[PDB]
C-alpha cells in the first residue's frame, strides 16, 4: 500500500481556504488519518477514520473521500495552523504537505564573513554566506573563488520562518583547506532569486 | 489527562544497541495498543511495529523484522523498544505513540521523542569561532558565532547570556564528512555599536557538558 500526497509545499494567508489531498495505490475503505507537526514538536492526531474529527480539533478542520481522494480542508486559515501535515495510510505515512504563510517579496540582506584567524591556525579555514530576512524561501546560493565557481564544497541550513515579519534565513558555509584558502584572493556569495542577482564579496588580506 | 513519557537521548556506536523506555500514566496501561515511530533528520514519520501490552504479543514492520525488540512491564505501564545492530539511518527521533484497540491507524497521544544519534565519532565539545564585522551595509552590522565541529545534538546558543535577542538567527546544524555538527548564530546591531557594545555567544552542549563563551569583536 503506497502514498503520494500533494503539494509538496503551498503558500497560503490568514483567513484562506486550503486542501491538502494525498491517494493511495489500492481500495483502503476508511483508513486514512491526519496530523499535524510542528517544527521541533511532537505529531498531533487531527482526523482519524476519514472525516471525524478528533476531540479538542477546531471545526475548521474537515475531513472528505472516497476510495483513494481523500482530501483535507481548512475553511480559514489560522496562525497557529502553518505546519507540516501528513496522511497516514496503514503503515504508511506520507511524505507531508508545507503550509507557509504567503508574503511580499524580500530582498535579502547578504554578509559575507571571511575564516576567522583563530580557525586559521588548526588548518581549515570556514567562510560564512548570510541570508537576512528574504522570501520566498526558494532562493540559490553559489561560491566563487577567484571568480571561480566551487560546486561540491560547501552546505547550508535554513531558519524556520520568522514570526514577526515571515521571512526566512539562510547559512552557508564554505570549507576550504587552509592551504587552499590561501591560494587565492577574490571570495564571493551569490544569491539568485526571482530576476535578482546579488553578489557580496570580499579580499583576503583587505 | 493521557501521557506518555520517553527516557533521554541516546549516542551509540555503529553495531551496538539503543533501548528507549516509555513510561504511561492516565488511563490503563493494557486497553491500547503501544506503536514505535522514528523520523530522521528532515524526512518524514514511518512505523516500526506495535505490541499489545495484554500479552506481550509484537507485530514488527519488515524492514525491522529480526533487528527490534519491543517488550512491556504491566507493574509500570511502560513499553520498551530495543533496535540492534545500529547504522547511521538509524539516527532520528523516536517516539512511542498510541492506538485504541486492536487498531494502529488512530495514533491519538505520542511520546515527546527520543533523539538516538548513531556514527563512529565520539562526543566532542565545540569549537566557537568568532563571525567578526567590519560596516559596508548602511546601519546594520551582521557579527555571529561559528559552532564547529560538535558531537552529538544539540547545542543552545545565547547572546549576552539572553539579554541580546533582537534579531538574533540560531541556524539547523549541519551534519560535516566529518561526521561532526556545525551550525552557525548571527545577530544584527546598529553598526555605530560594534566598538563600544560587548557581544557575547554563549554556546552550552550538554551532552559534552562544555560551555564556551566567545567574544566577537570587530576587525
Amino acid at each position: 500500500i503506497q502514498v503520494t500526497q500533494s503539494p509538496s509545499s503551498l503558500s497560503a494567508s490568514v483567513g484562506d481556504r486550503v486542501t491538502i489531498t494525498c491517494r493511495a495505490s489500492q481500495g483502503i475503505s476508511n483508513y486514512l488519518a491526519w496530523y499535524q507537526q510542528k517544527p521541533g514538536k511532537v505529531p498531533k492526531l487531527l482526523i482519524y477514520g476519514a472525516s471525524t474529527l478528533q476531540s479538542g480539533v477546531p471545526s475548521r478542520f474537515s475531513g472528505s473521500g472516497s476510495g483513494t481522494d481523500f482530501t483535507l480542508t481548512i475553511s480559514s486559515l489560522q496562525p497557529e495552523d502553518f505546519a507540516t501535515y501528513y496522511c497516514q495510510i496503514y503503515e504508511t505515512f506520507g511524505q507531508g504537505t508545507k503550509v507557509d504563510i504567503k508574503r511580499t517579496v524580500a530582498a535579502p540582506s547578504v554578509f559575507i564573513f571571511p575564516p576567522s584567524d583563530e580557525q586559521l591556525k588548526s588548518g581549515t579555514a570556514s567562510v560564512v554566506c548570510l541570508l537576512n530576512n528574504f522570501y520566498p524561501r526558494e532562493a540559490k546560493v553559489q561560491w566563487k573563488v577567484d571568480n571561480a565557481l566551487q560546486s561540491g564544497n560547501s552546505q547550508e541550513s535554513v531558519t524556520e520562518q520568522d514570526s514577526k515579519d515571515s521571512t526566512y534565513s539562510l547559512s552557508s558555509t564554505l570549507t576550504l583547506s587552509k592551504a587552499d584558502y590561501e591560494k587565492h584572493k577574490v571570495y564571493a556569495c551569490e544569491v539568485t532569486q526571482g530576476t535578482t542577482s546579488v553578489t557580496k564579496s570580499f579580499n583576503r588580506g583587505e | 489527562q493521557v501521557q506518555l513519557v520517553q527516557s533521554g537521548a541516546e549516542v551509540k556506536k555503529p553495531g551496538a544497541s539503543v533501548k528507549v523506555s516509555c513510561k504511561t500514566s492516565g488511563y490503563t496501561f493494557t486497553d491500547f495498543y503501544m506503536h514505535w515511530m522514528r523520523q530522521a533528520p528532515g524526512q518524514g514519520l514511518e512505523w516500526m511495529g506495535w505490541i499489545n501490552p495484554t500479552g506481550g504479543g509484537v507485530n514488527y514492520a519488515h524492514k525491522f523484522q529480526g533487528r527490534v525488540t519491543m517488550t512491556r512491564d504491566t507493574s509500570i505501564s511502560t513499553a520498551y523498544m530495543e533496535l540492534s545492530r545500529l547504522t547511521s539511518d538509524d539516527t532520528g527521533v523516536y517516539y512511542c505513540a498510541r492506538s485504541p484497540a486492536r487498531e494502529l491507524l488512530p495514533l491519538d497521544y505520542w511520546g515527546q521523542g527520543t533523539l538516538v544519534t548513531v556514527s563512529s565519532a565520539s562526543t566532542k565539545g565545540p569549537s566557537v569561532f568568532p563571525l567578526a564585522p567590519s560596516s559596508t551595509s548602511g546601519g546594520t552590522a551582521a557579527l555571529g558565532c561559528l559552532v564547529k565541529d560538535y558531537f552529538p545534538e544539540p547545542v543552545t546558543v545565547s547572546w549576552n547570556s539572553g539579554a541580546l535577542t533582537s534579531g538574533v538567527h540560531t541556524f539547523p546544524a549541519v551534519l560535516q564528512s566529518s561526521g561532526l555538527y556545525s551550525l552557525s548564530s548571527v545577530v544584527t546591531v546598529p553598526s555605530s555599536s560594534l566598538g563600544t557594545q560587548t557581544y557575547i555567544c554563549n554556546v552550552n552542549h550538554k551532552p559534552s557538558n562544555t560551555k564556551v563563551d566567545k567574544r566577537v569583536e570587530p576587525k
